[PDB]
RNA sequence: GUUAAUGUAGCUUAAUACAAAGCAAAGCACUGAAAAUGCUUAGAUGGAUAUCCCAUAAACA
RNA sequence: UAACCUAGACUUACAAGUCAAAGUAAAAUUGACCCAGAUA
């Protein structure tokens, strides 16, 4: 059986873990959206020349 | 007409007094022992089930 | 279907409480029935707070404290007057006192009944006093550097609904010290009627520009009468508008008790009072004489007397 | 005597003198709405995800004790915002009011999951532990 | 005119290699910004549905690589674009 | 320099008051998946007036 | 045991039985009456 000094660890662990998916999700799901309207840009670009 | 599930039953006052109602009970199930309010000793007692009276 | 579907019931709830409040076309129930150097400061406290590792682990056990203390006297300095002044509009004190004219209190009163020598019971906002604790003075402690402060039973007139009767009134009060203050009414205890409910007494506190002598406000010491108690707040104030701004409030609400009863008999000298809640009689449809398919319960409802008459016999 | 004269009825103004007897009115239809609306006092908590704010409003909608952690004495000497610790601390803090307000009876009406949630158990008692009562007497009749 | 909504059928010779491919795959799914109206299961090996509303050339380019490394183990892909 | 953009945090014409708000979004726990629920996380007025403003970056240049 | 009472209504030959604001009080596949029984 765990020690509250070994869970108090655990649980410590977690909440930076939680951080670094939180930061890569962040600059990840933002980075879809920059994408997707960069190539609506380029099809607004075409649009505008032909 | 033919199906039948309840049965009316008589439940008569243990305290002696000779107070009685009617309920209604499952066929298949065991006979009914109830706290029902007895106005003749003013309070609750237990109550057994005597008699079946009709099919309902 | 462009727009997205809430996935729990809190969003709905929290959607449906907001557009309740906000007003609509349709009739509703409502209707019916109803400076930046200091945020610099704040911000640097709590980037220290976030530094401080045992803070953190403090959080962590979920069992962290904090001293109410000294959040009650931070409160009070920063935006505790905006919720001092909503007790005082729920109770009714601004519309009953000023006749609807409302003031932001400033000055953080304090005012506590001693209860012998060890503790006093303190009179906050509200707080319920029983009348044998309010049976001599309370002691007033405020911070300031003239002042007068006066002392109301809002709803414990006998004779006259609007009037309200003085307890005690000081004036020219210098800074703090309140032994200096001129005793125009001496300290009567409470005494609210029996069966009469919960009346609410409350305690203000005007700023005095200069000092003016109320003579008019004078009374004499000691003195028991109701008929010279009676007074209205509002001509008061209106009197010496030019020199009196309310700041301070303390309120709060006591029963009958025993000790009233010995100050309507000992001082007051005249009987206790004694009043009783009484229910509007029940309704009842106009007599029939015919009462058809009705009970014999029917002649019941519209008698009077419960014993026998028998008339020419 | 002049004080022997007293007139036959009395007339207290006070908004609470019949709630605090407890012959006051309250409100007791809504029976196809929730929560239910018989109540003098209620508690309301809207822990809005980041802070958490509590609120004691009259039947007349009129709020009378309001405890927020955004207020500064409490932010200060607390940590953080929604969470176990966050009505650890100001539902004690709204308790000190509510009996500095003399309000000892109040209705508390959560739903099912709010209820069974860890910032509102506790928060209840802090409550009860203070003295506040969280549910109010029956009306007399 | 926009990219259709396409559906990927997680098949799998476990329901439960599926499930983690479709808890992993929607969880990224969801972190892609997309839709998923419905999770169907195919009759039984067992096969699992997650659907996929909203693409774009670029944001295939980018989904499908987020899809090619969550594959976890033994998971068999498929793209088809619904009626 | 002419046209034109862009300047509270993904979104908002939330707010300037007694808040720098709400929502979206994120982790773990909870085992069909998802969602919910519970416990947790990260943030802004680059700036004004009730159009200038400089910065930035384009077609003209 | 699933109440009593009581505005206003339903059902109904009569009678009883229903719904129901208020009040009060316990608690927290038949359907009545007449008419016959049982007994007290």
């Amino acid at each position: 059986e765990h020690s509250p000094e070994e869970s108090e660890r655990r649980a410590l662990l977690l909440k930076r873990w939680a951080l670094f998916k939180q930061q890569e999700h962040e600059m990840e799901r933002d980075a879809i959206r920059s994408m997707l309207e960069a190539q609506q840009e380029a099809l607004e670009e075409l649009k505008l020349e032909s | 007409k033919s199906k039948s599930k309840t049965i009316l039953v008589k439940l008569v006052s243990q305290a002696g007094t000779g107070f009685s109602f009617n309920h209604k009970r499952s066929r298949l199930r065991e006979k009914l022992s109830l706290l029902h309010y007895d106005p003749i000793v003013n309070k609750k007692v237990l109550f057994v089930e005597q008699k079946k009276i009709r099919s309902l | 279907e462009r727009l997205e579907k809430y996935r729990s019931f809190e969003r709905y709830r929290r959607r449906a409480e907001q557009e309740a409040r906000a007003p609509h076309w349709w009739r509703t129930y409502r209707e019916h029935f109803v400076r930046t150097q200091k945020l610099l400061e704040r911000k640097h406290f709590l980037r220290e707070l976030r530094a401080n590792v045992e803070e953190e682990r403090a959080a962590r056990l979920r069992t962290a404290s904090i001293p109410l203390e000294a959040v009650r006297a931070e409160w009070e300095r920063t935006c505790g007057p905006y919720h001092k002044q909503r007790l005082a509009e729920y109770y009714g004190l601004y519309r009953d006192l000023f006749h609807g004219a409302t003031f932001v209190p400033w000055v953080p009163l304090h005012v506590a009944y001693a209860v012998g020598e060890e503790d006093l019971i303190p009179v906050y906002h509200g707080n319920e006093v029983t009348p044998t604790e309010a049976s001599r003075a309370p002691e007033v402690t405020y911070e300031a550097d003239l002042w007068t402060l006066l002392f109301i039973n809002l709803d414990g007139h006998l004779l006259e609904p609007d009037a309200e009767y003085v307890h005690w009134l000081l004036t020219n009060i210098p800074s703090n010290r309140v032994a200096e203050g001129q005793e125009t009414c001496p300290y009567l205890p409470p005494f609210p009627a029996r069966g009469s409910g919960f009346h609410r007494f409350a305690f203000l506190l005007f700023k005095q520009d200069k000092p003016i002598n109320f003579s008019e406000d004078t009374r004499p010491s000691p003195c028991y009468q109701l008929a010279q108690r009676t007074f209205r707040t509002f001509d008061f104030y209106k009197r010496h508008q030019e020199a009196m701004t309310p700041a301070g409030l303390a309120f709060f609400q006591c029963r009958w008790d025993d000790s009233v009863t010995h100050t309507f008999h000992q001082l007051l000298d005249m009987r206790e009072p004694v009043f009783e809640f009484v229910r509007p009689p029940p309704y009842h449809p106009k007599q029939k004489r015919f009462p058809h398919e009705q009970p014999l319960r029917y002649l019941d409802r519209y008698r009077d007397s419960h014993e026998p008459t028998y008339g020419i016999y | 005597k002049e004080n022997e004269a007293v007139a036959p009825e009395f007339t207290n103004r006070n908004p609470r003198n019949l709630e605090l007897l407890g012959v006051a009115r309250k409100e007791r239809g809504w029976a196809t709405v929730w929560p239910n609306r018989e109540f003098w006092h209620r508690l309301r908590v809207v822990k809005t995800q980041h802070h958490v704010e509590a609120f004691v409003e009259h039947l007349n909608g009129q709020v009378v004790v309001s405890a927020s952690t955004r207020e500064w004495a409490i932010k200060k000497h607390l940590y953080s915002t929604r969470n176990v610790v966050a009505c650890e601390s100001i539902g004690r803090v709204l308790a000190q009011r509510c009996l500095e307000a003399g309000i000892n009876f109040m209705v508390y009406q959560p739903t099912p999951w709010e209820a069974s949630s860890d910032s509102i158990k506790r928060l209840q008692n802090a409550m009860t532990e203070s003295g506040v009562m969280l549910r109010e007497p029956r009306r007399i009749y | 005119y926009e990219y259709g909504v396409l559906n990927i059928h997680l098949t799998a010779y476990d329901m439960s290699l599926a499930e983690s491919y479709a808890q992993y795959v929607h969880r990224l799914c969801n972190r892609l910004s997309i839709k998923v109206e419905e999770s169907y299961a195919m009759p039984t090996t067992h096969e699992r549905v997650v659907q996929i509303s909203g693409l774009s050339a670029t944001f295939a380019e980018i989904f499908l690589e987020v899809l090619q490394s969550n594959l976890p183990e033994g998971v068999r892909l498929s793209v088809r674009e619904h009626t």
